[PDB]
């Protein structure tokens, strides 16, 4: 039964590992389908966006340090929404895209648009906005796979930029937060049992505050799994708060100006109610839209038919290898449909192609967002959807 | 340049009452 399946899975992974040297990447290694969850990475990102109420709280908070704490709460809250066993999202194909929306309790909507912008090396970009609350998020996920011996990792080199568009600094520009991502490990692959862990550092930086949060691994005897430890500081070396606890249990905040005080509950992940994204029905989705593209694989995963899931996934990835060969033959390269290459020196590799002026009427911002790609039920693709973003911005100003 | 067609009315918190009941259900 399951014990015999576990032994064969063990054998399959050992035979892959036996040929590798610690320190190498895994870009050329195909992993088996029985470590896959039923969503692509483009959708997995939205797990981290399932607690918008904390972001709405931050936006309404006038004190910069308190506002920073709510942003940290928003960002830390999503990590525990993750598969239970040892599973990873599907690696998206080049040009795959995924859109979603939320119906928020305040009668507003949040919108999400994402695209896989590169395959070698893998990269996806995402855009998230709540126009009627003047909240905008732009980000990139850049996973660099690594074999380390008894462990493997996705070294997470992406980042997220959050802006409160109507909270202006001295320069009149929106208040900006940059947030990085901890690395995702699987440990115990050689002499143990596989377990997923977060590790290394998460950095959160605002105009006047910063936090460095270390995601720790357990010791042999001391410590616990899934522990976090960090400090909220200004940029002059003053420490204001200490964060502690576990990112998938209870996180605590200690006021460092009150030495005798004890850490208070900051985030109890077992008492939070996530808000899940909504998506257009499958009948309206495009060929390379995430849920539609992977539907045959995820259907086979859902019935535990791993021969079929493996064959369906190979067909998709083989087709992509053929498309890449055709690009070389035509002497062209891929360019994303929905994201334009950022200017040099900026935090992000890609940004959504559409110009959305920071202070225009949020109804006009919503209309611009909905023109980018079908998000809401009933919206249809236009012919222009499929042309590259760089060709779309050329016309977005050629008419001007 | 638009990649998608627009709803006949752009949805906002301000026209929510046109799209939902006073009991909160769709119409
Ligand atoms: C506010 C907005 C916030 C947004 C920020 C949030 C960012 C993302 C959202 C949450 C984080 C999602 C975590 C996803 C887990 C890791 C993951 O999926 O990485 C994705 C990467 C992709 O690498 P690749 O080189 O293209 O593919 C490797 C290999 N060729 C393969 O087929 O994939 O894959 C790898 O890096 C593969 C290496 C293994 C990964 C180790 C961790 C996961 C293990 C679970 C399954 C694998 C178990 C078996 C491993 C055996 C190794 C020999």
């Amino acid at each position: 039964d399951i014990d015999e399946d576990d032994e064969s899975g063990h054998n399959i992974i050992l035979n892959i590992i036996s040929q590798l040297r610690p320190g190498c990447d895994l870009t050329r290694i195909t992993l088996p389908t029985f470590i896959l969850e039923k969503k692509s990475m483009l959708e997995r990102v939205t797990n981290q966006l399932q607690f918008p109420e904390f972001l709405l709280q931050a936006h309404s908070e006038k004190d910069p340090l308190k506002r920073f704490l709510y942003v940290m709460k928003w960002y830390l809250a999503g990590w525990h929404i993750a598969p239970k066993a040892v599973k990873k999202p599907l690696n998206p194909v080049l040009g795959e895209y995924f859109t979603a929306y939320w119906d928020l309790p305040n009668k507003q909507q949040a919108y999400y648009i994402s695209e896989q912008t590169s395959h070698h090396p893998p990269e996806c970009a995402y855009f998230y906005m709540i126009p009627e609350s003047s909240i905008r998020v732009d980000g990139v996920v850049i996973p660099k796979s690594r074999f380390l011996g008894n462990s493997s990792a996705a070294m997470m080199d992406g980042s997220t930029v959050l802006q409160f568009l109507d909270i202006k600094d001295g320069n009149g520009k929106p208040e900006k937060y940059v947030l990085t991502q901890p690395n995702v490990y699987v440990r115990g692959i050689l002499f143990g049992k596989m377990r997923i862990e977060l590790g290394d550092h998460m950095i959160i930086k605002s105009p006047n505050f910063q936090a460095d949060i270390e995601f720790k691994t357990k010791g042999y005897v001391f410590g616990t799994y899934d522990a976090i430890e960090g400090t909220v500081k200004d940029y002059d070396g003053n420490a204001y708060y200490e964060i502690s606890g576990k990112w998938n249990d209870v996180m605590y905040l200690k006021d460092l100006k009150q030495p005798r005080s004890s850490p208070k509950v900051f985030l109890d992940t077992h008492k939070e109610s996530p808000l899940r994204p909504k998506v257009r029905p499958l009948s309206e989705q495009g060929e390379y839209e995430s849920r539609k593209l992977w539907k045959k694989v995820t259907d086979a995963l859902a019935v535990r038919n791993h021969p079929v899931a493996t064959e369906e996934k190979f067909q998709i990835e083989d087709h992509q290898r053929q498309l890449a060969k055709k690009r070389i033959e035509d002497g062209v390269e891929f360019h994303p449909k929905l994201f334009r290459r950022s200017k040099p020196g900026e935090d992000l590799d890609y940004c959504i192609y559409k110009n959305i002026p920071v202070d225009e009427d949020p109804e006009k911002q919503i209309r611009s967002i909905l023109q980018i790609a079908p998000i809401l039920p009933g919206q249809q693709f236009t012919d222009k959807f499929f042309i590259p973003a760089f060709e779309k911005i050329k016309s977005q100003k050629k008419m001007i | 340049v638009a990649g998608a067609t627009l709803p006949e009315t752009i949805p906002t918190s301000k026209n929510y009452y046109l799209r939902f009941d006073e009991d909160g259900k769709s119409i």
